[PDB]
């Protein structure tokens, strides 16, 4: 008869653990590993700062219950 | 590999870059998540405004006025009381 | 260490065909078969109105290539 486009949106928060002495590359790698979140395709901003791979969690002072935003491919 | 893209104003630098960061959220957000209430992106901007010294926390008129500007610039589409980016020009 | 929250966006548009004479529970079973999209966990939205599974496609006057956004479990 007639077709439909069903737009499945997943706007949702996930929870993981991490250590202060780990690098950021590990965080983006472990969310890639577990959830299938592509790090460079889905650009991360933590507490209002963009994450450099070479830095540690403690470098930005990742405290507990902290929130990271995942933005998909913009530009 | 970008560093020198901030300018020199000795004041207005931080402000522009804070608002541009807020626009880095809402632009990249609506690029895929093309359907959300003002209250959603309000809650997000306010999260990332309070976590840092960003404008010493914004206000309604600032954030609402930010959306208002975008709509009056045609850089935002206002649907039925809900915001989304003009992913089409016409 | 410390446990953090990563706020994920993943949007995708699916395309199926349906009949005007069919029920909405048909479309439900289709998305639920294809990607395991659970209606109870993720309810469908159409122009700001929820598709009740007991209703018919023609009951909503569904057009070909009609777009409907599946929102997370919210009545």
């Amino acid at each position: 008869g007639m077709q439909i486009f069903v737009d499945t949106v997943q706007w949702k928060t996930i929870t993981l653990e991490v250590e202060p002495s780990d690098t950021i590359e590990n965080v983006k790698a472990k969310i890639q590993d577990k959830e299938g979140i592509p790090p460079d395709q889905q650009r991360l901003i933590f507490a209002g700062k963009q994450l450099e791979d070479g830095r540690t969690l403690s470098d930005y002072n990742i405290q507990k219950e902290s929130a990271l935003i995942l933005l998909l491919t913009l530009r | 590999g970008s560093e020198s893209d901030s300018g020199m104003a000795s004041q207005a630098d931080q402000k522009e870059e804070e608002l541009l960061l807020f626009w880095t959220y809402i632009q990249a957000m609506l690029t895929n998540l093309e359907s959300l209430s003002l209250d959603r992106i309000y809650n997000m901007l306010r999260m990332f405004v309070v976590t840092g010294p960003a404008l010493a926390e914004i206000d309604l008129q600032e954030l609402q006025g930010y959306l208002q500007k975008k709509v009056r610039d045609q850089q935002l589409v206002y649907s039925a009381g809900v915001y989304r980016l003009p992913k089409n020009c016409s």
